[PDB]
C-alpha cells in the first residue's frame, strides 16, 4: 500500500533521508477543508483508493473540482509561526485525454505556481495515453518541500490542482533510522537492535 | 559544499572522513605502543650480553 | 522537413513518461551542420508497453 493513484514521486529518496532523523512531528491542518474553498467543490474520490469497498481519497491532500460549471482562480497563503520546520505536500493531476480535462476544469490551458522564499516552480499538464497501472490511464505527480520557521508559501492555481490538507512540524534527534524487517514484536528492553533480532552483549566484536 | 536536495552525497562524504580519521589514529598508536615494549626488551638484552 | 511550425514528441511508459518540443537556433557548425539532434535511452521490464 504506498500511492494508490498511479503516478511520479519527485524527490522520494531525499524525503526518506530527511526522514530518517526526525524523532516525533506534529500533525495539523493548514487548509481546513469546510472553510477554504468557498467557490469550489472538495468531494473528489477515485475507484483505486478505495476503502471498505468504497472509492475514497487520501487523508492529507485535497481534489478540487469546479463548482456551477466554473473554475475561478485561486490564490492560497500560509506564514509558518510554528518555531519549527514545516513539511508540506501536494500534487498536479494529468489527464487521459483532452475532453476529460476540459469536463473536468473547464480550461484547456492550465498552471500551477508554487512560491516561497527561496523556492519557485510552475508546473504544467500533459495530456496523453498511457498503459493502465491500477486500471487508471491518467497520473498524478507528488511534490514537496520543507519551510522554515517565520517564512511563507504561496499556491496559484487556475486547475490541475491537489491541495494541501495536513502538514507535519517536524522534530530532529540523533540515533534513528528505518529498517526492513520480518521479525514479530515482543515485549522486551535492549540497546541494540539489528533487523534479524535484538543484542544484549558487552563484548567489542559480532 | 552541498544543497538542501544533495543529503545523501554529504552523508557519504563524513562517512569516508570519518572512518579514514578512525584507521589512522588506530594504526598510529598501535605501532607506538608496541614498539614502546621491544625498545625496553632490546635493552635488557643487551645489557645481558654484556655480562656474559 | 515538417510542414508545421510546433511540433511534440511523447514518449511513455509505464514507469517512464516525458515530452520534448523542438528548439529552432542558429549555432556555431561542428560538422559543418547548425542544426542538433538529442539522443536518449529507456530500459524496458519483461510485460511491459512503451508508446
Ligand atoms: C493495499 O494492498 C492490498 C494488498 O495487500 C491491495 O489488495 C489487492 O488489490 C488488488 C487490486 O485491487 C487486487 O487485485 C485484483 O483482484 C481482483 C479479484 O481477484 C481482479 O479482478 C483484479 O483484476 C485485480 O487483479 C488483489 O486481489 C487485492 N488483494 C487482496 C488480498 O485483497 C489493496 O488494493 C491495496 N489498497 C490500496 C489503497 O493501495
Ligand atoms: C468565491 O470565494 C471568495 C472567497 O475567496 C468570495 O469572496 C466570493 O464571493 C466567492 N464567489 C462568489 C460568486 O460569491
Ligand atoms: C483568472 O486568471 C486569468 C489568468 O491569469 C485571468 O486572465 C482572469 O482574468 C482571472 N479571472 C478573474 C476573475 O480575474
Ligand atoms: C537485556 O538485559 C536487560 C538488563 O537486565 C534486561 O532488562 C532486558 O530484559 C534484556 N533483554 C533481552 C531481550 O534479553
Amino acid at each position: 500500500n504506498g500511492t494508490c493513484y498511479p503516478g511520479y514521486f519527485a524527490d522520494y529518496e531525499e524525503l526518506r533521508e530527511q526522514l530518517s532523523s526526525v524523532s516525533s512531528f506534529e500533525r495539523f491542518e493548514i487548509f481546513p477543508k469546510e472553510s477554504s474553498w468557498p467557490n469550489h467543490t472538495v468531494t473528489g474520490v477515485s475507484a483505486s483508493c478505495s476503502h471498505n469497498g468504497k472509492s475514497s481519497f487520501y487523508r492529507n491532500l485535497l481534489w478540487l473540482t469546479g463548482k456551477n460549471g466554473l473554475y475561478p482562480n485561486l490564490s492560497k497563503s500560509y506564514a509558518n509561526n510554528k518555531e519549527k520546520e514545516v513539511l508540506v505536500l501536494w500534487g498536479v493531476h494529468h489527464p487521459p485525454n483532452i475532453g476529460d480535462q476540459r469536463a473536468l476544469y473547464h480550461t484547456e490551458n492550465a498552471y500551477v505556481s508554487v512560491v516561497s522564499s527561496h523556492y519557485s516552480r510552475k508546473f504544467t499538464p500533459e495530456i496523453a495515453k498511457r498503459p493502465k497501472v491500477r486500471d487508471q490511464e491518467g497520473r498524478i505527480n507528488y511534490y514537496w518541500t520543507l519551510l522554515e520557521p517565520g517564512d511563507t508559501i504561496i499556491f496559484e492555481a487556475n486547475g490541475n490542482l491537489i491541495a494541501p490538507r495536513y502538514a507535519f512540524a517536524l522534530s530532529r534527534g540523533f540515533g534513528s533510522g528505518i529498517i526492513t524487517s520480518n521479525a514479530p514484536m515482543d515485549e522486551c528492553d535492549a540497546k541494540c537492535q539489528t533487523p534479524q533480532g535484538a543484542i544484549n552483549s558487552s563484548l567489542p566484536f559480532q | 559544499e552541498f544543497n538542501k536536495l544533495e543529503r545523501r552525497m554529504e552523508n557519504l562524504n563524513k562517512k569516508v572522513d570519518d572512518g579514514f580519521l578512525d584507521i589512522w589514529t588506530y594504526n598510529a598508536e598501535l605501532l607506538v605502543l608496541l614498539e614502546n615494549e621491544r625498545t625496553l626488551d632490546f635493552h635488557d638484552s643487551n645489557v645481558k650480553n654484556l655480562y656474559e
